[PDB]
């Protein structure tokens, strides 16, 4: 059909045919491919958790930085009018 | 395996409120209910043939059950949790019946 | 059929053939094979947890260095319209 | 004869949206799940866009 084998399982002694073949669930039994595949766990968990908070640190940067540049930009429009009538401050000083 | 037993196979839509026990690729132990929307379909339902291969499989319900689980559990084991949570239902729908059409 | 032998394993002394052979498993009984090939499974799975961790980790690098990338771009424009008005402020200044 | 189809058809509509609901909501944080919330509970129900 890498590839796919086939759709039928045949045996030619007595014409049995398994159609298809289906598992469950492995088990595997010892406790130590177990709670110890747990740590594995806490890890592989762990690290989606830092990966999020990692990205929202990011967009919480992204706002405190977007919010300082306009900052500056305002703390300098806001000096240009103050300058703008300094003008007249020193004309009539 | 064995838990109910009735004269009459039940053809008409209905539902298994199934809980499977499932592995995704990190792992995480996470059981989940399952419902399986199904009905029986009779294209002639006046010919012996197909009418008595309704009763071919003598508890339909736990086949349905323990193939739709099996797929399902097979498929989400190759997501992370994360993908399994995000996309949950798409996978899981997907898994049972995987297929591009 | 490296190449695949055949399909009969015949004896010729009564005809009986043996059409396949199938093993079970593979048992070992030793204590020692055991719960030592066990801290093999230990470390065989926390590579999968180093490798998967690792990998999330490098993701969320990307994150924040993405973040940190036009961090500094955004510090940048909000600079250059401060800079445009700024004109403005040294002008009448 | 098609309404009796399904003989708990209260408790196959509660799951079936419960089921879509949970689904969609488990795609957003909390955040967008409080914003938008009866928004995208509701396309939850019956996604598609008409």
């Amino acid at each position: 059909s890498l590839p796919k084998a086939r759709d039928q399982a045949v045996f030619p002694q007595n014409g049995l045919v398994v159609s298809s073949v289906d598992v469950q669930s492995v088990e595997p039994v010892d406790q130590r491919t177990r709670d110890a595949l747990q740590r594995s766990v806490q890890l592989a968990i762990e690290i989606t958790t830092n990966s999020q908070e990692a990205a929202a640190k990011h967009e919480a940067q992204r706002l405190e930085q977007e919010a300082r540049g306009r900052l500056e930009r305002q703390k300098i429009l806001d000096q240009s009018e103050a300058e703008k009538a300094r003008k007249e401050l020193l004309e009539l000083e | 395996p064995h838990a109910r037993r009735a004269l009459c196979l039940l053809l008409g839509p209905d539902f298994f409120t199934d809980v499977i026990t499932i592995e995704t690729a990190d792992h995480a132990r996470l059981q989940l209910q399952l419902a399986y929307n199904w009905h029986f379909e009779l294209k002639n339902r006046n010919d012996p043939a197909e009418a008595a291969k309704l009763f071919s499989v003598p508890d339909f319900v736990g086949d349905a059950c323990k193939a739709i689980a099996s797929r399902v559990r097979g498929a989400v084991a190759s997501v992370t949790f994360d993908d399994f949570h995000k996309n949950s239902a798409r996978i899981i729908r997907m898994a049972v019946f995987g297929f591009e059409m």
